[PDB]
């Protein structure tokens, strides 16, 4: 027979859900986005494809914040990412309301994972067309997670998704191999800028705008803040020096 | 959301309800289970087909008590039978015992499980149950009775019958071996002999499940002091009793 | 005022040697005003008798409900309901309206067709079974009926004597109740025969 | 979504026919034959059991004839479980009418209620219809003895004599041949047994393969479901079997 | 093509064909341009007519004294979306005594539109919206697509032949971005942009709609003779 | 045609979606086994961390359902976590409503009933997971109960799940035929962990390091999971065997 | 009502009086207030008699279904939790005051449940109108480690104290003993201290004393 | 009721009486008012026995689920669950709770949830009908970072006074010591503390 890929939540004879894999195809066509877990925090970075110079620079923000300590970036269908972030914000709000403490990063990851996986159980809904790198600092330290359209999530030393996900990943691994003791927060910021500039080569036809945020226990006091101003320009210059 | 608000079991142009016939097919591939009604009790038997020898057979109990005087066995898809016995035990209380203070007659509980199965063959977004049941019971005003319930919700009373793979052969045996002067022990013996043909592997107390609806067992009641509380008529035979009755064949 | 004391009426059942007796007054009134001299409060479903005292509308409603339920019972089970089973049915039906109760006081009486044992039972408005093998009283004159039955009753009475006993109990209890009386009916029930007698009593 | 799997059971064919109703009637055409005959002083229902075996208990068996109240009975042809669902609803409606009006429900009112229940499935809900045809035999003071039939379409008709199930054409031809208006209930019993014996697919017509019922007259109406022994007696009495 | 039956089906490529068909419904719509400076924001709308006896359909909708939109595509879906935006601005004003930021309005429209691209039954909205507004952050112009993607721009155009106005604004960016405090010149730049998107037509009084919002200028719409000075 | 996409009957009386879910259970290419001791129950599982970017501590298929029940899942991690969350919820609700800790077999029956529902209702797809619950029940002792996508569930003297399931099953069958008992006659749970690791290394034919295994131990009124260091202790002690 | 429960060395006994009253009137002289929730889980009820009977029957039905589902002997703590949550839902409007005792795989257990949903644990408990008298007896005679006979005597004496000294209690004494390992022992009318003395006269009437207006046979066929 | 909870150098100690009253009648003289909602998170209950039992059962369920999902909960989290139950149901509840817990990061912690559903973190908390008679005494005698022995003595004297003056408090004095060593149960009998 055939037609197994026409509906969601339908098992193929080899045990696959083809709609989720098509969602992953939709993810891979998205812009590059990475996350680096450092010694006392996490850094998130994303490439914004400047289709034209009519786009107002520094606007059209992609990095989103959940509660005051969780940072989320996603590659794929931007609206699906916004929907997932809204659901995660509701989850964090309910968790804070009931248990007082802000939601831990693994707990939030499982909330998002159950939501995304539930979107693969019925033919009346479409799987999420985003992959999400999120994380932050809780009472147990820094946590970075990546979550797939299937609902699968894992904890990562470093994560990357989008078009330039290959190159980025390689670069990330080099980091993990070169200094296993870890990067500092600002070092991780500059390195994320470098990795986004390097992974932009798979989209070198159009110009891009770098966007970096971070959540560090020492540099941001556990809160999620956009890397802007002098530190952002410093990271951009480090990237320019690393590409040439 | 649940967009399956339509029947998944419809009439074909030939008049067949395809899903009901396919559920009956799924039953036909089930392990042989039989029932024989005597004059002083009813017997229901089946084979305890265990997939892995590492699996503990005692947990895989194919005979299930419904009321202290009504038990059940099946042929078909185990899990459907498990959820059906749970629903039957519940409906025995909600629809009868909590209304009349006494457990329901065998025919009424059988009709309730038949109603459940018929709902499964007509409600929206659901397949029929993939099992056929043999219900053996005793009530005060109908005596002992043995009923068979099909995925369609159709139920019929049998003097004796069998369902599953060896159904035809077992039923022929029973037809040529049953009489209205039969005793509970003679019925247990005939049930063992009929199972012996439908079981190719080892044939002992460990591999077969056998239960009876016979006389009341005050020792199985758990309490004494109520002369009207006679005790349960349903009794599952232990492996040792099965072996003792097998050694004398 | 009090729903069980608006219409008045009394029902009483007794057991004898292989028989039961169930009697009721005939009056239906609205407080002091007496309206109907013919309001019987005893009904029978197959061979099980049920007397209902209290709010008249609830008496009628419960009669119709139990007719409904016993007819469906006979259709599903292909046999008439037994007095003990019917007692449990009345209890469950009454308790189903635990917080919006019927203002009634039912009395079940009958011979078990399979065991031959006489059986009577009583309930309150929320269905509390009172299993008594001797007598059951209900109605506005429940205290007078209690006294009359506790004095006059002796076990294992023949029907011709159980009739006199239950009739004197009902009559003398009704004479001391303003809201009961105006006639009376007595059913003497054996296994294969049921006799219904209209008593002569004071019409005040 | 799920719209690809919806068979749409309540749609019209280009000829103005309901697919599921036609297929359920075709299903019922293979059910055991049931016959109703209305004499001047009674009604007779007879039916042949499709399910037959030496090991099938007949004393405790009710497959084709069912009591609705104390004055109305039904002969069933088709899915017995759908039939029991509808019979339960009909009994409840009859008892509702009794509680409301303190009178037994007239036969046509009950038949029409059950037919409306059947028709509902053929217009909305997206569910399959009930694969059951009914022959209602009843008595009321307004019209006397009444005989009706109802098929899965929800349509119901009134007959002097009628048959449903297998071999309905042959049975209807035989009844039209041998039916007279002024006949009594015993002649109707004989005619029903003769039609069932002439239209059966088995070798001979035995007591174990048929169910029988009579609604007759003491000034009262008595509803009798024939027992296996009574069936055997009436069979040897009408000359279909010996002893 | 078996993957364009509804919005819950991804194609093997990873595409959502119903969303693409809604975008194509936009591309068949009439042209409308939006642009902004640092003090003002202008929408120009060439409203299409069914014929010469027809009325050039209303193409610019006011959402609040500080925010409005123009539409290209299915007018009913633009009515639904504009009503939702009006209700959101109204909620902001009533509950928080706060003028709703244009960025937040774009986010709300994005979520409202995304809700229709993931559930069976129903469709994405067949409209594209140009949203202008002046708030505490200055002037703002947003482009909204049925996919849910909302992007903030200095200028853009949507509808039939919108690429002409798009490239015009791409070249004229440094010119009109500095038209601060002179609404007439900004409107003239927008009208020249929308003129760059004409093939066999020419702007007249009947087929022109203008909308302006700014520092000391609430969202105002000019229709008919009011636009004659800009032709 | 469409009878292969929803949980309805094929003409052969088969539910193809259930079979395809069973197939999906082996998608992770991880084997696991469970064995019973004198007063404990051990579960070992393979720990495959392919990406160097992965945090190995977060890569797990063993779940702490309750304080007494552990659950190892063979299948995709989304369905695994779905079933694990459902099992935790059911166990907590059971303890609340009935005042005693949920027994292992009762939780197995609950999850199996939910699986049966998924195979009978068409709107919900089956979960492509095989759930192995282990505990030391207060009434049954060491207990292993397994549930599959079909809604079937059964207890085991020992069990194994995964692609190489049959090989471990055969090894265990042979050991129990030789030993003539249905458990491991060892008093300490460490020795039972050692036994389990030894027999998995023998059946699979591959050595294991401390980063290649996941060990969950259930003892009376406790279920825990060993750290890499505790597993390293078990392996080091195995070296002398 | 007067109901008590006493734990001894190898189990628990509960006991109750057999008097049911509607105000000052004795409605039932031999009411059975010991209800079986499960074969080895019994409980005595006080308060609105209908409520006690209904709540015990409901929780027993659910406990039987639960035991069939879990294939285990029912636990007294299960019945306790179910009763307490059902009573708490109704904020005391189900006026049932129960003493629930029994034996299960975990041992012997004795608890009390009040109509508002509060539960208490103890080695000896009393409830009902005669609870204060019975409790006096218990506080005066209970000791750690009682035998089966000592506990039965103590419980019956408490019920007797309630019978003699409390107007709401009277008639006979029902007992239910539950030992660990044995079957439950339900002693109906274990004692009958109050039996009506012989009357001075037979009040049988001579037939024909009652005037009859109309007589007829009733058809029940 | 008379209940209290006192923090000290090594952890926390909860103390309660054992008297459950239905009016002037002592319905139960061996009541355990110290309820475990988690391993090292307990509570002292005062007010409606049924209400406190239901609230504690629901909090124990919530904390069991919380532990199964996210790990061991902080004492503040148990206080928050109690607070949500008491505040969102203040109209139908009569419950005063003292939640006392021990963890390694914060040592001992005491929260009090009075009527109305507010929460207050305190070095020690007193509650119940008898606590009114020991406010001055406890305020004059409590010290920060006491030893275990001095804390047991402080609780013993305070609760003995409360039992002496409050007719609704009596029976034995129960205590639960929550430290890193774990959970310790203490009992003091009338013949012991009545002569204090
Ligand atoms: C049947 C008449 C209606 C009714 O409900 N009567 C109640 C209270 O009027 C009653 O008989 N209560 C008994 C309890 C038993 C009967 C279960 C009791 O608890 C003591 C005092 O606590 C009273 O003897
Ligand atoms: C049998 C049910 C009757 C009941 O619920 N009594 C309550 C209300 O008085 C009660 O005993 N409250 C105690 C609290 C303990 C029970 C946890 C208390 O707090 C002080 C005063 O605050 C009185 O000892
Ligand atoms: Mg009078
Ligand atoms: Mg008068
Ligand atoms: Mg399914
Ligand atoms: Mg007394
Ligand atoms: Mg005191």
């Amino acid at each position: 027979g055939t037609g197994y890929d026409l509906s969601n939540s339908v098992f193929s004879p080899d045990g696959r859900n083809f709609q989720v894999e098509y969602a992953v195809k939709a993810v891979e066509n998205g812009t590059t986005s990475i996350g680096i877990k450092c010694n006392d925090g996490v850094v998130f970075a994303v490439e914004k494809l400047i289709t034209s110079k009519l786009l107002v620079p520094q606007k059209n923000v992609k990095i989103q914040v959940v509660d005051r300590h969780i940072g989320c970036v996603y590659s794929g269908l931007i609206p699906d990412g916004r929907h997932l972030v809204n659901r995660g914000r509701e989850e964090a709000a309910s968790f804070k309301k009931l248990y007082k403490t802000p939601i831990p990063i693994p707990a939030f990851a499982d909330r998002l994972g159950q939501y995304v996986q539930a979107h693969t159980l019925y033919n009346s809904v479409r799987p999420f067309g985003v992959s999400t790198i999120f994380g932050g600092v809780d009472k147990n330290g820094a946590h970075l997670y990546m979550l797939e359209p299937s609902g699968s999530y894992w904890g990562y030393k470093g994560a990357a998704t989008g078009k330039g996900r290959q190159s980025a990943k390689a670069e990330l691994e080099k980091l993990v191999d070169h200094h296993p003791e870890g990067l500092s927060a600002r070092e991780a910021v500059k390195q994320a800028a470098k990795i986004i500039y390097l992974a932009h080569e798979d989209n070198k036809e159009k110009d891009f705008e770098l966007e970096i945020s971070w959540c560090s226990l020492s540099e941001t006091n556990g809160l999620h803040k956009f890397v802007k101003g002098d530190l952002l320009q410093e990271a951009i210059d480090f990237a320019q020096k690393e590409i040439n | 959301t649940d967009r399956y608000s339509f029947s998944l079991t419809t009439f074909s142009p030939s008049g067949k309800l395809g899903q009901i016939d396919y559920a009956l097919t799924a039953v036909k591939q089930g392990v042989t289970s039989l029932g024989i009604k005597a004059t002083n009790g009813v017997v229901i038997a089946t084979e305890k087909k265990s997939s892995s020898p590492l699996a503990m057979s005692e947990t895989l109990s194919k005979v299930s008590l419904l009321t202290p005087d009504i038990g059940a066995v099946y042929s078909g898809m185990g899990p459907d039978y498990r959820v059906l016995v749970d629903k039957s035990r519940k409906v025995a209380h909600t629809s009868y015992k909590r209304i009349y203070g006494e457990y329901p007659p065998t025919k009424l509980l059988v009709s309730e499980v038949a109603k459940i199965m018929q709902e499964a063959t007509q409600s929206g977004g659901v397949r029929p149950f993939g099992v056929s049941l043999l219900i053996a019971g005793h009530d005060e005003f109908n005596g002992f009775s043995l009923y068979q319930v099909d995925p369609s919700g159709s139920y019929f009373p049998w003097k004796a019958t069998a369902i599953g793979k060896g159904s035809v052969a077992a039923k022929t045996f029973l037809e040529k071996r049953w009489n209205d002067e039969l005793e509970l022990e003679d019925a247990i013996h005939i049930a063992l002999l009929t199972l012996k043909e439908s079981v190719e592997g080892e044939f002992n107390g460990d591999t077969i499940e056998l239960a009876i609806i016979g006389d009341e067992n005050p020792d199985l009641l758990g309490y004494t002091g109520i002369p009207t509380d006679k005790g349960p008529r349903f009794r599952k035979l232990t492996s040792q009793e099965i072996n003792d009755r097998l050694e004398a064949l | 005022s009090d729903p069980s004391s608006i219409n008045g009426g009394i029902v009483v059942a007794m057991t004898g040697k292989d028989c039961v007796a169930i009697a009721c007054d005939l009056r239906l009134g609205s407080q002091s005003l007496g309206v109907s001299n013919k309001f019987e409060k005893i009904f029978h479903y197959g061979h099980v008798f049920l007397g209902i005292t209290g709010l008249a509308t609830d008496v009628t409603t419960l009669n119709e409900m139990f007719r409904y339920k016993t007819n469906l019972y006979k259709l599903k089970e292909e046999r008439a309901i037994e007095p003990e089973t019917f007692t449990q049915l009345v209890s469950s039906s009454l308790y189903e309206r635990r917080f919006g109760p019927y203002f009634v006081g039912p009395v079940v009486a009958g011979i078990n067709s399979k065991s031959g044992k006489p059986f009577i039972a009583g309930f309150d408005l929320i269905g509390c079974i009172d299993e008594a093998k001797d007598f059951i009283v209900s109605g506005t004159a429940s205290d007078q009926l209690f006294g009359m039955c506790e004095s006059l009753y002796e076990p294992n009475l023949e029907p011709e004597d159980l009739f006199e006993t239950i009739s004197q109990a009902l009559l003398n209890a009704a004479d001391r109740d303003a809201l009961s009386g105006w006639g009376a009916v007595v059913y003497i029930i054996k296994k294969d025969e049921v006799v219904k007698r209209y008593l002569k009593m004071r019409q005040d | 979504g799920s719209r690809r799997y919806d068979s749409r059971t309540t749609i019209f064919s280009p000829e103005g026919r309901l697919y599921q109703v036609e297929y359920a009637l075709e299903s019922i055409s293979h059910a055991g034959t049931a016959i109703g005959i209305m004499a001047s002083d009674g009604i007779v229902l007879a039916a042949e059991r499709k399910v037959t075996s030496t090991l099938l208990e007949q004393d405790t068996s009710t497959e084709k004839l069912y009591k609705l109240n104390d004055k109305i009975a039904v002969a069933v042809a088709g899915l017995t479980a759908d039939a029991e669902i509808l019979i339960n609803t009909a009994r409840i409606h009859a008892q509702n009418y009794l509680k409301t009006y303190n009178e037994d429900i007239p036969v046509e009112i009950l038949v029409r209620r059950l037919s409306d229940i059947k028709q509902g499935y053929t217009q909305h809900g997206g569910l399959r219809p009930f694969g059951v045809s009914f022959i209602y035999a009843g008595y009321d003071d307004r019209y006397g003895y009444q005989l009706y039939t109802s098929n899965p379409s929800g349509n119901y008709t009134g007959w002097k004599a009628i048959s449903v199930g297998a071999n309905t054409s042959a049975a209807q031809t035989l009844l039209q041949m041998d039916y007279k208006d002024d006949m009594k209930v015993d002649d109707a019993i004989e005619l029903a047994l003769k039609t069932l014996s002439k239209t059966t697919d088995s070798s001979a017509l035995t007591y174990d393969r048929l169910e029988f019922a009579t609604i007759r007259k003491d000034g009262e109406v008595y509803q009798k479901i024939f027992k296996p022994q009574e069936i055997k007696d009436i069979l040897v009495k009408t000359g279909i079997t010996k002893k | 093509n078996n993957y364009d039956g509804d919005t819950v089906t991804f194609s093997p490529t990873g595409r959502l064909f119903q969303v693409e068909y809604a975008l194509e419904a936009i591309k068949q719509g009439s042209v409308t341009v939006g642009l902004r400076s640092n003090t003002h924001a202008v929408l120009v709308a060439l409203k299409r007519n069914a014929d010469e006896l027809s009325s050039y359909q209303k193409k610019i909708i006011k959402c609040d004294e500080h925010m409005g939109l123009s539409l290209a595509g299915l007018a009913p879906d633009a009515r639904v979306l504009s009503n939702y935006l009006r209700q959101q601005c109204n909620y902001s004003s009533l509950v928080f005594n706060r003028k709703l930021a244009v960025e937040r309005a774009g986010h709300l429209l994005c979520d409202k539109a995304q809700k229709n691209t993931q559930s069976y039954g129903g469709r994405p909205y067949g409209v594209g919206l140009l949203i202008i507004g002046y708030d505490k952050s200055g002037a703002h112009l947003l482009e909204f697509q049925p996919s849910g993607n909302v992007t903030e721009l200095y200028g853009t155009a949507i509808g039939a032949r919108s690429q002409g106005a798009k490239t015009y604004l791409e070249r004229t960016l440094d010119t009109f971005i500095k038209i601060d405090g002179n609404p007439d010149e900004l409107i003239k730049a927008g009208v020249e942009a929308i003129s760059q998107s004409l093939r066999d037509e020419s702007l007249t009084v009947d087929n022109l709609s203008i909308a302006i919002v700014g520092k000391d200028t609430p969202f105002t719409i000019y229709d008919g003779e009011a636009v004659a000075k800009y032709i | 045609g469409y009878d292969r996409h929803i949980t309805i009957f094929s003409p052969e009386g088969r539910l193809y979606q259930v079979e395809y879910a069973f197939k999906a259970t082996n998608q992770t290419n991880i084997n696991s086994l469970a064995v019973r001791g004198k007063d404990c129950t051990v579960v070992i599982s393979q720990k495959k961390v392919p990406d160097k970017l992965l945090d190995p501590t977060t890569v797990s298929y063993i779940f702490c359902i309750s304080r007494t029940i552990g659950m190892v899942v063979n299948g995709p991690i989304p369905d695994a976590r779905n079933a694990a969350l459902r099992a935790k919820a059911e166990a907590a609700e059971f303890r609340y409503k009935y005042g005693y800790d949920m027994p292992c077999d009762v939780l197995a029956k609950r999850m199996a009933n939910l699986s049966q529902i998924y195979t009978q209702r068409a709107y919900m797809r089956p979960l492509g997971v095989i759930l192995t619950f282990v505990s030391v029940d207060e009434e049954l002792g060491p207990s292993i109960y397994k549930t599959d996508p079909a809604g079937y569930y059964v207890g085991y003297k020992a069990t194994a799940t995964g692609p190489k399931q049959q090989e471990i099953t055969t090894n265990l069958e042979n050991h129990f035929k030789k030993s003539k008992i249905d458990h491991i006659n060892e008093e300490s749970w460490e020795k039972v962990v050692e036994f389990a690791i030894t027999h998995m290394i023998d059946a699979l034919g591959t050595e294991f390091s401390k980063n290649d295994l996941e060990v969950g131990v259930a003892t009376k009124d406790k279920f825990f999971t060993l750290s890499a260091e505790n597993i390293e202790e078990r392996l080091v002690a195995i070296a002398e065997q | 009502t007067t109901i008590v429960g006493v734990k001894f060395n190898n189990g628990v006994v509960i006991a109750a009086d057999t008097r049911s009253t509607q105000g000052p009137i004795v409605a039932d002289k031999n009411c059975a207030k010991l209800h079986r929730i499960s074969p080895k889980i019994w409980c005595a009820g006080a308060g609105t008699a209908a409520d006690t009977e209904a709540v015990t029957q409901l929780i027993g039905s659910n406990i039987e279904l639960h035991s069939l589902y879990t294939s285990r002997e029912p636990r007294v703590v299960s019945a306790l939790q179910m009763l307490k949550q059902h009573l708490f839902k109704y904020q005391g409007h189900i006026g049932a005051y129960l003493i629930v005792a029994g034996v299960d795989p975990t041992g012997s257990h004795l608890f009390s449940i009040h109509a508002h949903g509060s539960t208490d644990v103890g080695y000896y408990l009393s409830l009902g109108s005669g609870s204060l008298a019975a409790m006096a007896v218990l506080e005066s005679h209970w000791k750690q480690d009682l035998t089966k006979e000592e506990a039965i005597k103590l419980a019956s004496d408490a019920i007797q104290a309630g019978i003699w000294n409390d107007l709401g209690s009277g008639s006979n004494v029902d007992v239910c003993v539950m030992e660990i390992g044995k079957d439950a022992e339900y002693l109906r009318n274990y004692l009958t201290p109050n039996v009506r003395e012989e009357k001075q006269k037979s009040y049988k009437f001579p037939r024909g004393t009652t005037a009859v207006l109309k007589e007829s046979i009733v058809n029940i066929c | 009721t008379s209940i209290m909870a006192v923090t000290f150098k090594d952890g926390v100690i909860l103390g309660a009486d054992s008297r459950t009253t239905t009016g002037a009648y002592i319905a139960n003289r061996v009541t355990d008012k110290l309820t475990r909602v988690h391993d090292k998170i307990w509570c002292c209950r005062s007010g409606s026995a049924a209400d406190t039992q239901a609230i504690a059962d629901i909090v124990q369920y919530h904390l069991e689920l919380y532990t199964s999902q996210y790990g061991t909960p902080s004492t503040e989290t148990a206080a928050s669950v109690f607070k949500e139950l008491c505040y969102e149901n203040k109209d139908n509840l009569t419950a005063g709770i003292i939640v006392a817990g021990y963890d390694d990061k914060n040592k001992g912690e005491v929260y009090t949830i009075p009527l109305g559903g507010s929460v207050h973190k305190l070095p020690y908390a007193i509650a119940g009908s008898g606590s009114t008679f020991i406010y001055g005494y406890c305020d004059k005698n409590f010290r920060e970072n006491m030893s275990k022995e001095e804390t047991v003595d402080f609780i013993k004297h305070s609760l003995s006074q409360a039992i002496k003056w409050d007719g609704s408090s009596g029976g034995v004095i129960r205590m639960v010591v929550l430290t890193a060593a774990g959970v310790e149960r203490l009992i003091f009998y009338p013949d012991e503390y009545e002569q204090l």
